[PDB]
RNA sequence: GAUGUUGGAUCAGGACACCCAAAUGGUGCAGCCGCUAUUAAAGGUUCGUUUGUUCAACGAUUAAAGUCCUACGUGAUCUGAG
RNA sequence: ACCAUAGUAGGCCUAAAAGCAGCCAUCAAUUGAGAAAGCGUUAAAGCUCAACAAAUUCACCAACAUAAUCCCAAAAACUAAUA
């Protein structure tokens, strides 16, 4: 009946906010998922919140395809800043090297949307690199 | 309030196929006219 | 022939006939279609009546037209007729009047195409 | 199927205090004597205000008018909430009202004085530019939302740029020298043809007939 | 249905009809979008 | 008497009026209509960059296509069509599509003329590098709604039971 | 060298910019009421208390107790409270 | 007509803010799809527009209720007119 996006953190799954109001709307069993979706993502202690896609069926039962963290937090985490920008563009929030950008796009280049894609790893480069300049977070290449 | 008006000069300056349409002769003018009169001067200013 | 009349555009639908009884609320106003349906002389009779000059003489004049509504006239009327008069409007064929020599001697203008169906 | 090359903005500023100003209601030196009314400054053909300056854009007036406060109103209001303040800027090219009108009270014989001031009032002539806005934007927008204030002015208007106005103007010299009849009104008015001139005015000869008191006829050669 | 002076399709769904020699304004979608030409 | 400008529009005496009606524009008449003329001279178009890189890119495709089939372009969900080009991806044989405007006078010039009933359809361009037949019938197979319609082999124009022969 | 002027009485002719009756569109129309819009002038459109009063208030009802014009209809038919 | 996957619910705010309350940015996969022009949702979810692909092309500058005795020549596409 609906498929749910959701980016949530590592070693956090609770039943309530965004959990209750989005998937408790189709009918589905909250508990379930906190203990499932925690046993996959509890394992991932590097702290890295990951966005996840969740298909409930007509019988409100469901499945999730965990994917790998959003581009925006490995940028977050690789120039080690707070937040993003106010401004992006107007002003830098952090910084990131030719490596950065290689490692944050292997370590994406297997999602759910990139898996299906052929593109090697400049492409992926340049899609981190986008997702980095709308961050306000700037590129040094050596 | 209304005038004797005038003609500016523009008026009386013939074109080249104005002689071809009345037949008038280009080179020599002719001597006199035959003057009819067409309309009333009833309506019309007394000058 | 009266009944056959024709009506040049849609004057059938737009031409009313008014009449007035004195009466008070005695107004009527009929279509061109209603009338010539209640009365198969009434159209062709004042289509005359207001085209003759406005004398007494209107009346007496109007008292030597005989109108019929279809081909029926007594033979006294029949027998006394002097002469044929011609029609003013030229009444144009329909499809099928042609003969076929005029209809296979008239050019095909444009060459239709195969694949297109009609 | 095909590309085309996208018109861009490079030259185009936007200055400061892009929106409409404020015309107020009665003047700041308000007029002390009434004074006659000519309606001789509504009639015929604009010299002032025909051409743009900075702007594309502008309200065209294709009749004479009297434009009061009111219409300042709308034209302010509305232009200002239609259009985006980032990419478009407007200017008066109109003062803002400077001639008194007069009225008598309800129940007044005729005599005894001229009335007292009610009104102020711009006087408009058909040919000049209302409001001209500049920008970096397509004349589709402009065009847009300012037939609406153009259609609800006193006189007849329409929405230009320079284009359009360049492609009209030439037209309409095209008819002109493209007019297949032998007799236009500059000839016979000129000519004094069939004392014509009796049942013309003094005016008649400049406007070459084209505005009638203070309508505008643009087809009219 | 409205008389009026001039029509407008409201929405994607507005199809614009001549009947009796008038023109109509019909809408399935809402009925009352609905307006007749006079 | 009514003032030299009004509102009420100010009905003209009438010896003015018959002078309005004699001096109306009368536009130019044609002898003959511009429409009904014989046809207008000739505007060509001319090569863009985008016409020149698909002639240049669909030239070097049938050089590195050994195999180009002609699969016909069906409409599938993003979820067939992806899952699609990832089953191609993992036997490495390719699928390209291409305007029919640019990609249709192309083979109407010389070499690959046989291809041309086919194209007036909806096409894909199955290019296949290195291939083997019975892996790109592998997945045509599974979706019955998803048929080929051949086409050029090293040179060769062959259909769906050469394909047949050619797997076997 | 006079076109006698308010309101009633009597008798009403007409308009439709419908108050009722008659067909219908839309609704923030479930139904009952409604609120709006379109088409329709053959017929209707009350009786009282106070004011000279038309207007207005108020009592009681009706399917409704229309808006107007006709020399603010109608005094060689009537009434003059004004 | 036909059709609609991608990082990515971009940052920032915010109860949530996911194109689509406002500020900033306008990037980068695909061959092709705006960090979005509509509606829509509490926020989502969902509908269409723009992009290929398939074709064919012809246009666009639209219009405006009524009065009081009873409508107000009759009619009319055409035998030739500087009458
Ligand atoms: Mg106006
Ligand atoms: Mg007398
Ligand atoms: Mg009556
Ligand atoms: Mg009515
Ligand atoms: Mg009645
Ligand atoms: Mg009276
Ligand atoms: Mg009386
Ligand atoms: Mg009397
Ligand atoms: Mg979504
Ligand atoms: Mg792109
Ligand atoms: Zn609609």
């Amino acid at each position: 009946s609906g498929m749910i996006r959701a980016i949530v953190r590592a070693g956090q799954a609770r039943p309530g906010p965004p959990l209750g109001p989005i998937l408790g709307q189709r009918g589905v069993s909250i508990n379930q998922f906190c203990k499932e979706f925690n046993e996959k993502t509890k394992d991932i202690k590097e702290g890295i919140p990951l966005p996840t896609k969740i298909f409930v069926k007509p019988d409100r039962t469901f499945e999730i395809k965990i994917g790998q963290p959003t581009v925006s937090y490995f940028l977050k985490a690789a120039a080690g800043i707070e937040k993003g920008a106010r401004h992006t563009g107007k002003e830098v929030a952090g910084l990131v090297t030719l490596k950065h950008v290689y490692e944050i796009a292997r370590v994406k280049a297997q999602d759910d949307a990139f898996a299906l894609q052929d593109v090697p790893l400049s492409s992926v480069v340049r899609s981190i690199i986008g997702s980095a300049r709308s961050l306000g977070i700037r590129v040094v290449k050596d | 309030k209304f005038t004797r008006s005038r003609i500016p000069d523009k008026v009386f300056q013939p074109s080249p196929e104005d002689h071809e349409k009345y037949g008038g002769d280009p080179q020599y003018p002719h001597k006199l006219h035959i003057v009819t009169r067409i309309k009333s001067t009833k309506r019309r200013p007394y000058w | 022939n009266t009944r056959h009349i024709a009506f040049s555009g849609n004057k059938w639908e737009q031409k009313v006939y008014s009449s007035h009884t004195g009466y008070p609320g005695g107004f009527r106003q009929v279509t061109a279609a209603q009338l010539h349906q209640k009365d198969p002389v009434a159209i062709v009779k004042l289509a005359i009546y207001g085209m003759l000059p406005k004398n007494l003489h209107r009346r007496t004049m109007m008292q030597r037209l005989h109108l019929f509504p279809d081909e029926d006239i007594p033979e006294d009327i029949l027998k006394n007729l002097v002469e044929e008069l011609p029609q003013p409007r030229k009444v144009p064929r329909r499809l099928d009047e042609y003969t076929q020599e005029e209809i296979e001697a008239f050019p095909r203008v444009w060459s239709p195409p195969e694949d297109y169906r009609l | 199927k095909t590309l085309l090359p996208v018109p861009t903005f490079e030259d185009v500023a936007i200055p400061e205090k892009p929106k409409l100003r404020f015309v107020e209601r009665v003047p700041l030196v308000p007029k002390v004597r009434r004074e006659r009314k000519n309606l001789s400054d509504i009639r015929g053909p604009s010299t002032e205000a025909t051409e743009f300056t900075e702007g594309r854009f502008a309200i065209l007036a294709l009749g004479g008018g009297y434009l009061h406060w009111g219409h300042f109103e709308m034209m302010r209001l509305t232009i200002n909430r239609s259009m985006d303040p980032k990419n478009m800027f407007a200017l008066w090219r109109v003062p803002a009202p400077f001639k008194p009108i007069t009225r008598k009270g309800m129940g007044q014989r005729m005599g005894g004085g001229k009335g007292a001031i009610d009104h102020y009032v711009t006087p408009v002539k058909a040919g000049r530019l209302i409001v001209e806005m500049g920008g970096r934007c397509e004349f589709k927008e402009v065009q847009g939302f300012l037939d609406l204030v153009a259609h609800k002015l006193p006189f007849p208007a329409k929405a230009v740029s320079r284009e359009t106005l360049e492609k009209m103007r030439k037209d309409q010299e095209e008819r002109e020298r493209n007019n297949q009849n032998p007799w236009t009104f500059e000839r016979i008015a000129t000519a004094n043809m069939l004392g014509i001139r009796k049942v013309l005015s003094p005016y008649d000869l400049t406007h070459k007939g084209r505005y009638w008191g203070k309508f505008y006829t643009p087809e009219r050669v | 249905f409205k008389t009026k002076g001039v029509l407008k399709k409201r929405c994607r769904d507005c199809y614009l009809v001549k009947r009796r020699g008038r023109w109509f304004i019909y809408c399935k979608t809402n009925p009352k979008h609905k307006q007749r030409q006079m | 008497g009514s003032k030299a400008v009004t509102r009420h529009r100010r009905v003209m005496h009438f010896e003015r009026q018959k002078l309005m009606a004699v001096t109306e524009y009368i536009p130019p008449k044609p002898t003959i209509n511009p429409r009904c003329l014989p046809p207008p001279p000739t505007p060509p178009q001319e090569e863009t960059g985008l016409v020149r890189l698909l002639r240049r890119e669909i030239a070097a495709v049938f050089r590195d296509n050994r195999m180009i089939a002609v699969c016909q372009h069906v409409a599938l969900s993003a979820e067939d069509k992806l899952l699609l080009r990832h089953q191609l991806r993992k036997h490495k044989i390719l699928m390209k599509i291409f305007p029919n405007q640019v990609l249709k006078p192309f083979l109407e010039e010389s070499k690959y003329q046989n291809l041309l009933p086919l194209f007036v359809g909806h096409n894909l361009l199955l290019v296949s590098e290195e291939p083997k037949v019975k892996e790109m019938v592998r997945i045509l197979k599974g979706i019955p709604f998803l048929p080929l319609l051949g086409g050029c082999i090293d040179d060769t124009i062959l259909s769906r039971q050469g394909f047949i022969n050619y797997s076997k």
